[PDB]
């Protein structure tokens, strides 16, 4: 909590920087209530795992030559049945997991066994760690989903192509995203409304 | 788009627009009034 | 103890859907309001002024974006008279196979509807000629109504909130709104119809990125700081002059040509820059009247009390009038509205003589469309004028301050104002109607000759008076030696005659014994509509029946059923029946309208000239032979494009049908009638688990009128645009 | 005709009028005429620092009753009055104002 | 509930007191009038606003008046 | 201290001292925060009119005004992104100082041990001398479609002719350039 996102922000009057990653940005009021607000995070941080799992999931494959660069299935070796499988082992693994969570809370565990600290390793700044990486992965897969703008071009291929020209390869002006432009202006005066409104209400 | 930017809408626009406003809208603000009018 | 009236704790300690109805009504009037004052009062209505003001340019930014989104304007410019205007697209999943084939109209891809408000013609006509510019001037009203948006909640808060002198000076605000808000916008105005409508009309492009290179005229306002100020009109737009190309095109910007245009017909480009920079001047010299903060002005107060005749004949004057017109809210509110209806009605019966936006005189269905909307809106704010004075009689009217002058003084022969106009209301309903009828029998008996037919020896005299002749009275301006001939003969004269004397424009058209009784009718609707506001708004604060009306308030139900009976006794229920003489008075004027252009656009003037004498001519050539396409939408046989017209003009019947129901049917019978379906609910097995959160109970006596008018005004209202725009656009164009 | 002696002469004309003769007429008009206060209320204790008359000293600088800002607001006759007669442009445009009869 | 008001030029007929039909209205002693007696109302939480009171009274004008207001269970005429 | 007879200020420890005939101000916070303005303004308006009477001095054949399409290697579409995230950051910041007072550039002060104390009044007077020949420099280079080192040399070759009112009169030319 005391970071704060942009310069001097009042953090809001719910979040008092109790969890390890309150940054004090939290608009709208999605999240107030004690016992919501726990599993919103617990929900948070399954992303982060599924995102960076995903992140570094495509990286390995674009990095070398192969298929599914944009599109996965090329051959394989079971069509449907897999999928079917795919659903039934992930439906016994998730309950298990919801009934972990129920206990403790912060389910981190493979199949049944509430808590898994096999590498022995569970420090403060470690449970900060996977958040912080979580979220920057979650904001990395976006732009590996952002691979439609940049059309064939690959997340590899993408950053090749902006080393090469600089000014006249990256969203604002090589993208068909005009509206880049009106987000990053928008999202730069939003702050001072806010300071703004708080201060004129005084 | 193309040249025409400003206020130019995408193809699927009324399609999943008025699903929005017609049915999404007024169940929320129906929603959110009752409560409001309730104690 | 609930908490939705936030305002009122009376309304919220309220155990029945009575809390719920009056929380929606009583929410604008913050003079009753629980912990008011005068000076929270004036900060309110600041605020939902700014509101007001954020959501008009938001609906205009939004009419603009679906224009120049779904509207084919850039096909429309390239021939403005066989195509015709789209307002929107329409997404309907409730669509068959044949609605989808039916609804596409206009050259578009999917199913769109025709617009009727006339914005492509007035767009055209200022200078929009592309898609793009639509676009661009959307996202501007959009950025400028949340400027709006965030002024308003600005105010609304400490160190930001103005005092109450601020509200109550109106001399710096009269200085304000006559310099700035009428003359220099009005000078802005000009300087856009010199600068861009003259250069776009002439197919000289002029926009952002190149109006500071383009000169508006050659001389290039040499003539504006030298002794020859005629440079700017010396040579106008010839006759055979194309509005889109140059063929035929002049340099002149401010002249002064009376009459239309050979092509647009409409009023020239070139003469509106120089009637707006005329008033502009006007405006602008007249807003330093007042005194503000300096050694020079006029005092409100000082020519008010000045302003008193001697030998008694008005008593006292206008003393005090000053701080009885700026103490009270609901007079300043009666004035502005009384104005504001009146001035609605004058650019309503200007727009059809002298249309100003090219194009417009050939669409039919939107010079209709637009007459009756504005005609409608007119009536609707005169109501509320008479209304507002009523309740500025009841509510801020102290007889100590101002006494014996004119506001005292009117209140003192209010019998003697009431039984005159009702003197007057009662000659002309009796004499309408019985020429009517006289006309109607006679010829019925197979006898047209009988009928009593009236020509209008006054208003043909006008006509003739100014520039027709057609009648011929050898009268000024249509003679060719009286000093008001010679006086503009060289000026404005010619185009105006040109202009008056063609019988194919709506310019003074040729009225004859038809007219008469028709304007008769509006003389009588005029008058009886006043008869009743005027009763109810003097008669508000007391009567014989009951002195003591003032301490009741505004809208009370009755004063129960002694005495002989108070029903509809509150000045509420005297407006309450004076909409429907005003909705029969509009309805009148609107038929008169429809009804003689329906006859001269299709080339048969002579049909109401003689058929609109009797009231049967009336029903059966408008009501009846009209009305042949709107009721055929959608037959057995399938459907069309005005079957969407069809269905609403049955819409609007049965709205005002059930408002007959809340007319007619009282209270009393419903409250027992809901007593027995609670008694229902309570005893019946699986259905008394759910239970209601406030007791269920009927409307009030003043909710039952309330909602029964906007049940008939809806339906009155529905039903005759449905057939307006059908009839029209369904043979027409 | 002559812009610069029609506008010119025309300043001097409506100024040495208001000056000399219109004066103490005008003053003694302006007397029963009150200022912008709501009958005279609190405005300092108040802040109401747009009705209060402006300062700038507004004090006799000249002979038998001075004017500050009068001096530029009867000098609007310049063209109110004689800015028309300026700009009189139809009595050679052909556009005849003569108005016969 | 509805606010009763009865004013001085009241002359005691007690003919409001026999047309209310919740016992609203009383009759207390007075030195005011020939009868002695002048009406009032205690119990105005139980006015329903029917309004037989103004109906009864004989002078004119009416010596009661019942201005109708805030609206209750009981003034409602609720049975349920 | 002051200029001529009329009465002065209303409050009087500020830098510059004289009268205002509208009276804009009389509210405590909206003075301190208009006086910030004025400061703010005119350091905008100081760097900007030095800023043009540089680029005109060394040149490269482009006006002020036309200065705006002029090539680059950034297009002005990725021009504006970059421009905003680095003013708001400045902007938003310097928001932060006022706050707990002063004025502040990267941090609280930003005094890089230089004159400070009495080296006030003629900061003000520079910045305001800076605003309106800036406003002049706009309504000059829009009248007389040049820069201010043009128009001066105008002036000085020739003084009762090509003036301002020699401006007004003529427009078909002067856009023209004849
Ligand atoms: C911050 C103050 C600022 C001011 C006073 C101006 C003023 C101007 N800019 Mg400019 N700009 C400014 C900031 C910026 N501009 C641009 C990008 C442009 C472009 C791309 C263009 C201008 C142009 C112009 C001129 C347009 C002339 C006209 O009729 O306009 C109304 C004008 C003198 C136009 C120009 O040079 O026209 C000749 C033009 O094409 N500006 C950017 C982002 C790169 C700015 C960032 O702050
Ligand atoms: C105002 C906005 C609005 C909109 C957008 C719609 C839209 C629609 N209406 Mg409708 N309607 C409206 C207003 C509206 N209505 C009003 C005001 C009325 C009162 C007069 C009606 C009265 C009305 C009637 C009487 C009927 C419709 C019907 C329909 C549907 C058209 C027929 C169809 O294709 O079936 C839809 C076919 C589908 C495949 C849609 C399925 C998707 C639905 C919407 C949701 C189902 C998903 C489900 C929840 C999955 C759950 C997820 C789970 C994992 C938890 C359509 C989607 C018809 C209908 O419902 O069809 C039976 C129909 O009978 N409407
Ligand atoms: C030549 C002598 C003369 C004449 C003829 C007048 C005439 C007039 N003076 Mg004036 N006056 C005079 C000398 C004169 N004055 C002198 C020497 C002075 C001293 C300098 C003044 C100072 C003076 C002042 C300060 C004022 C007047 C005013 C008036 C006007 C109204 C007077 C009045 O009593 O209202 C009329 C009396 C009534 C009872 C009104 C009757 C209302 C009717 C009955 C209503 C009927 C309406 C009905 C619906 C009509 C139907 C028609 C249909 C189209 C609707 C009036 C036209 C007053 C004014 O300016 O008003 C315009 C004003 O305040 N005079
Ligand atoms: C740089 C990324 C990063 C970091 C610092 C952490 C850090 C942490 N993780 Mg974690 N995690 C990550 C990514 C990361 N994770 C990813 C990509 C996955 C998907 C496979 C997981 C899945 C995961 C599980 C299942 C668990 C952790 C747990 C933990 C905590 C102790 C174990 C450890 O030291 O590791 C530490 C609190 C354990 C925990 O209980 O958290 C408190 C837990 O068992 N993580
Ligand atoms: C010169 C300075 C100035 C200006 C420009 C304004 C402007 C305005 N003031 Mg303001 N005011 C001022 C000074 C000024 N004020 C001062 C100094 C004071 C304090 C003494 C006030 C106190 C004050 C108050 C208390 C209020 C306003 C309000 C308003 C708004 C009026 C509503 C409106 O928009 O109608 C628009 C009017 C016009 C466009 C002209 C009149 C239109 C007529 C009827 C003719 C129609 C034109 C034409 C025929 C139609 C063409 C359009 C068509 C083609 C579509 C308006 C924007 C009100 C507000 O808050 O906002 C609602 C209000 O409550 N003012
Ligand atoms: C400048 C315009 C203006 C303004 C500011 C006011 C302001 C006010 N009016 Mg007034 N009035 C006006 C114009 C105006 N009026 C006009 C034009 C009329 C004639 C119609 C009236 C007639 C009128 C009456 C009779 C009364 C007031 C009253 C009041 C006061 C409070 C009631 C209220 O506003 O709550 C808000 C009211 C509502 C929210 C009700 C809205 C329901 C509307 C009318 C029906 C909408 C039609 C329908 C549903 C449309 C949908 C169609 C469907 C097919 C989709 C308030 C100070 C009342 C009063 O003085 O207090 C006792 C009073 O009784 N007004
Ligand atoms: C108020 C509206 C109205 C008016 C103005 C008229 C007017 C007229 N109607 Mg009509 N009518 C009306 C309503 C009206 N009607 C209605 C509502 C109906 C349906 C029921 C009819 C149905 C109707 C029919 C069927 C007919 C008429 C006819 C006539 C004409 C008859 C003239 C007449 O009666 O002979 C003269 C009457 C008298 C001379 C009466 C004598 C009275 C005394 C004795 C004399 C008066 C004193 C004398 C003048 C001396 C005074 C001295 C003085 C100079 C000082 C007349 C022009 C007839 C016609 O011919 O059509 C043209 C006819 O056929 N009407
Ligand atoms: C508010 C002050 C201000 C502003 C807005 C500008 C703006 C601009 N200057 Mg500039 N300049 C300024 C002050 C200012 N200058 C000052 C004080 C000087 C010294 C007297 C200069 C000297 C200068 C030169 C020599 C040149 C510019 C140039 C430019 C243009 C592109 C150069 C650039 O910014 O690339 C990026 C900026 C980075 C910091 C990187 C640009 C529109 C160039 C140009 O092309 O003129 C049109 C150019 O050649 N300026
Ligand atoms: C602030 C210092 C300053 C200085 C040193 C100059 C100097 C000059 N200006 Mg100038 N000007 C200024 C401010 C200044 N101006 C301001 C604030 C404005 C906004 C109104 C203008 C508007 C202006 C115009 C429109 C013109 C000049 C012109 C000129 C040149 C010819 C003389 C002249 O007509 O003056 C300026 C005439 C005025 C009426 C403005 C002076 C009034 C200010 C308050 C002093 C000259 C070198 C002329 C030119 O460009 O020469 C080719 C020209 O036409 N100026
Ligand atoms: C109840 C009340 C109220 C309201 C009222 C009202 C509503 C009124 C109105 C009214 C109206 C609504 C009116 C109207 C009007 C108008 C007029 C009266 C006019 C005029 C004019 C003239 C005289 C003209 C002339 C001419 C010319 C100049 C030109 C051409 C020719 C001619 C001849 C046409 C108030 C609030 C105040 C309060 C008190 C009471
Ligand atoms: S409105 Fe109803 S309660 Fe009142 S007197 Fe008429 S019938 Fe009786
Ligand atoms: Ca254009």
């Amino acid at each position: 909590l005391p970071a704060i996102p942009l310069a001097d922000v009042q953090s809001l009057s719910y979040l008092d920087g109790h969890l390890p990653g309150d940054m004090g940005f939290d608009p709208l009021h999605l999240g107030s209530g004690v016992l919501s607000q726990d599993w919103l995070r617990y929900a948070e941080v399954v992303h982060g795992r599924w995102a960076m799992l995903g992140v570094v999931g495509c990286l390995t494959p674009e990095a070398l030559a192969m298929r599914g660069t944009i599109p996965p299935e090329r051959g394989v070796e079971d069509n449907q049945t897999l999928l079917i499988i795919e659903i039934a082992v992930f439906s016994f693994l998730e309950s298990k997991r919801y009934e972990g969570y129920k206990k403790t809370g912060e389910g981190g565990f493979i199949n049944s066994y509430p808590f898994d600290p096999v590498g022995l390793n569970s420090p403060k700044h470690a449970v900060n760690e996977l958040q912080q990486n979580g979220r920057l992965a979650m904001l990395a897969f976006l732009g590996f989903a952002s691979t439609a703008a940049v059309n064939g071009q690959g997340p590899i291929e993408s950053l090749q192509t902006h080393i090469a020209d600089p000014a006249h390869n990256n969203v604002f002006t090589s993208s068909v995203g005009k509206e880049s432009c009106v987000f990053v202006a928008v999202l730069s005066i939003l702050p001072m409304l806010i300071e703004a409104n708080k201060a004129l209400g005084k | 788009a193309t040249e025409g930017y400003p206020f130019v809408p995408p193809d699927w626009a009324p399609a999943l627009f008025v699903p929005l406003t017609g049915l999404v809208l007024p169940a929320v603000g129906m929603a959110w009034a009752f409560t409001y009018i309730q104690k | 103890t609930k908490l939705f009236p936030k305002f009122s704790q009376g309304l919220a300690q309220d155990p029945s859907t009575r809390r719920i109805w009056y929380g929606l009504a009583t929410a604008h009037d913050f003079e009753s309001h629980d912990g008011m004052t005068e000076e929270n009062l004036y900060q309110k209505i600041f605020a939902s002024h700014f509101g007001q003001l954020a959501i008009i340019f938001l609906w205009t930014s939004g009419n603009l974006f679906h224009v120049a989104w779904q509207g084919n304007f850039e096909q429309w410019v390239t021939d403005p008279i066989h195509v015709r205007p789209i307002a929107h697209a329409i997404w309907d999943p409730h669509f068959g196979q044949p609605a989808v084939e039916a609804f596409t109209r206009g050259g578009a891809s999917g199913p769109v509807n025709i617009a009727t408000s006339g914005v492509y013609q007035w767009w055209y006509t200022i200078g929009l000629r592309s898609n793009q510019e639509l676009y661009v001037s959307s996202v501007f009203l959009a950025l400028v109504s949340a400027v709006f948006l965030f002024a308003g909640w600005l105010h609304l808060q400490p160190n930001f909130q103005p005092s109450l002198s601020w509200f109550k000076d109106a001399e710096s605000r009269l200085n304000h709104h006559l310099a700035g808000l009428f003359g220099v916008s009005s000078l802005a105005w000009t300087g856009h119809l010199v600068h861009v409508a003259i250069p776009e009309s002439r197919g000289q492009h002029v926009g952002w990125d190149n109006f500071l290179s383009v000169l508006p005229h050659p001389q290039g306002l040499t003539p504006f700081w030298s002794g020859n100020w005629a440079a700017y009109a010396q040579n106008p737009d010839t006759a055979s002059h194309a509005f889109g190309t140059a063929d035929g095109s002049g340099t002149a910007i401010l002249t002064f040509l009376g009459g239309f245009h050979p092509q647009t017909q409409s009023l020239w480009l070139s003469d509106m820059a120089h009637h707006h920079l005329a008033i502009a001047v006007l405006f602008i010299v007249a807003g330093h009247m007042y005194r503000t903060n300096f050694g020079i002005g006029h005092r409100l107060e000082a020519i008010l009390e000045a302003h008193t005749p001697p030998a008694g004949g008005l008593g006292a004057g206008h003393k005090g009038l000053f701080h009885t017109v700026n103490n009270s809210l609901h007079f300043q509110l009666g004035l502005a509205l009384a104005s504001v209806g009146t001035i609605t009605s004058l650019v309503a019966q200007h727009m059809y003589s002298l249309p100003p936006y090219a194009y417009l005189a050939v669409d039919f269905t939107t010079q209709a469309s637009l007459y009756t909307h504005h005609q409608y809106i007119a009536g609707f704010i005169m109501c509320g004028a008479f209304a507002h004075g009523a309740i500025f009689f009841i509510r801020d009217y102290d007889p100590e301050q101002n006494k014996g002058n004119v506001l005292a003084r009117v209140l003192d022969h209010k019998e003697a104002i009431i039984s005159h106009l009702s003197w007057v209301s009662l000659f002309l309903g009796f004499h309408t109607l019985g020429l009517y009828v006289h006309n109607d029998v006679v010829q019925a008996f197979g006898t047209p000759e009988k009928q009593i037919l009236i020509e209008p020896v006054f208003a043909q005299w006008i006509q003739a008076a100014q520039g027709k002749s057609l009648y011929g009275f050898d009268l000024l301006l249509a003679s060719s030696s009286s000093p008001a001939y010679s006086a503009g003969q060289s000026l404005w004269l010619p185009g105006w005659l040109e202009a008056i004397n063609n019988n194919q424009n709506s310019l003074f058209l040729t009225i004859g014994p038809g007219d008469f009784l028709v304007h008769h009718a509006i003389a009588l609707g005029l008058h009886t509509t006043t008869l009743i506001l005027v009763k109810g708004a003097l008669d508000a604060r007391g009567s014989k029946l009951m002195p003591d009306k003032k301490d009741f308030g505004y809208s009370f139900p009755c004063d129960g059923p002694g005495r002989g009976g108070t029903c509809d006794i509150s000045a509420y229920d005297a407006f309450y029946l004076a909409v429907f003489w005003m909705l029969n008075t509009i309805g009148w004027v609107t038929f008169y309208w429809h009804w003689k252009h329906l006859t001269l656009w299709q080339g048969n003037v002579s049909q109401f000239d003689e058929s609109s004498t009797y009231l049967m001519g009336w029903l059966r050539d408008y009501l009846w032979l009209n009305s042949s396409q709107l009721i055929n939408g959608y037959n057995p046989f399938g459907m069309n494009s005005l079957s969407v017209w069809a269905w609403t003009f049955l819409f609007g019947h049965l709205v005002y049908a059930t408002g007959f129901m809340f007319l007619i049917s009282w209270r009393g019978y419903w409250q027992e009638l809901i007593e027995t379906l609670v008694w229902a609910h309570e005893k019946t097995p699986l259905a008394n688990l759910v239970y209601w959160k406030d007791k269920p109970v009927a409307l009030s006596i003043v909710q039952a009128r309330l909602v029964g008018l906007a049940h008939f005004s809806v339906g009155y209202i529905f039903t005759y645009a449905a057939f307006l725009i059908a009839s029209t656009a369904g043979r027409f164009g | 005709l002559e812009p610069a002696v029609a506008i010119g002469g025309s300043t001097v004309s409506f100024l040495a009028l208001g000056r000399f003769v219109f004066l103490p007429y005008q003053r003694r008009r302006t007397e029963m005429e009150v200022g912008p206060g709501r009958l005279g209320p609190k405005t300092t204790g108040d802040t109401f620092f747009d009705r209060l008359q402006k300062p700038a000293s507004f004090v006799e600088t000249k002979s038998k009753d001075p004017s500050g800002f009068g001096g530029w607001h009867a000098a609007l006759g310049h063209v109110f009055g004689y800015f028309l007669l300026a700009c009189s442009s139809l009595q050679d445009a052909g556009q005849v104002i003569a108005h016969w009869g | 509930a509805h606010v009763v008001k009865i004013y001085d030029t009241c002359i005691g007929c007690t003919q409001c007191v026999r047309a209310c039909p919740l016992d609203v209205l009383e009759m207390v002693p007075w030195d005011g009038c020939k009868a002695a007696q002048m009406a009032s109302s205690p119990r105005t939480e139980d006015c329903v606003g029917c309004k037989r009171c103004e109906t009864a009274c004989p002078t004119d004008f009416l010596s009661v008046r019942v201005y109708l207001g805030n609206e209750s269970t009981r003034s409602l005429g609720l049975a349920y | 201290l002051p200029d001529v007879i009329p009465p002065p200020h209303l409050n009087g420890t500020l830098p510059g001292d004289s009268f205002d005939p509208l009276g804009l101000g009389l509210n405590e916070e909206r003075l301190k925060w208009s006086v910030t303005m004025g400061k703010t303004n005119c350091r905008w308006a100081m760097m900007a009119v030095t800023g043009i009477m540089g680029q005109e001095l060394l040149g490269v054949p482009v006006k002020w005004f036309e200065a705006g399409a002029a090539e680059y290697d950034l297009p002005v579409q990725a021009q504006v992104p970059i421009l905003f995230l680095v003013m708001g950051f400045l902007e938003t910041k310097r928001f932060q100082g006022f706050r707990e007072s002063g004025f502040i550039n990267s941090y609280p002060f930003d005094p890089v041990g230089l004159n400070s104390p009495k080296h006030a009044t003629k900061e003000v007077k520079n910045g305001r001398l800076a605003m309106v020949a800036f406003v002049g420099f706009a309504v000059q280079a829009l009248v007389t479609r040049t820069q201010p080192i043009e128009g001066l040399q105008k002036h000085l070759a020739d003084p009762f002719g090509k003036n301002i009112t020699y401006y007004l009169t003529h427009t078909p030319e002067v856009i023209a350039g004849t």
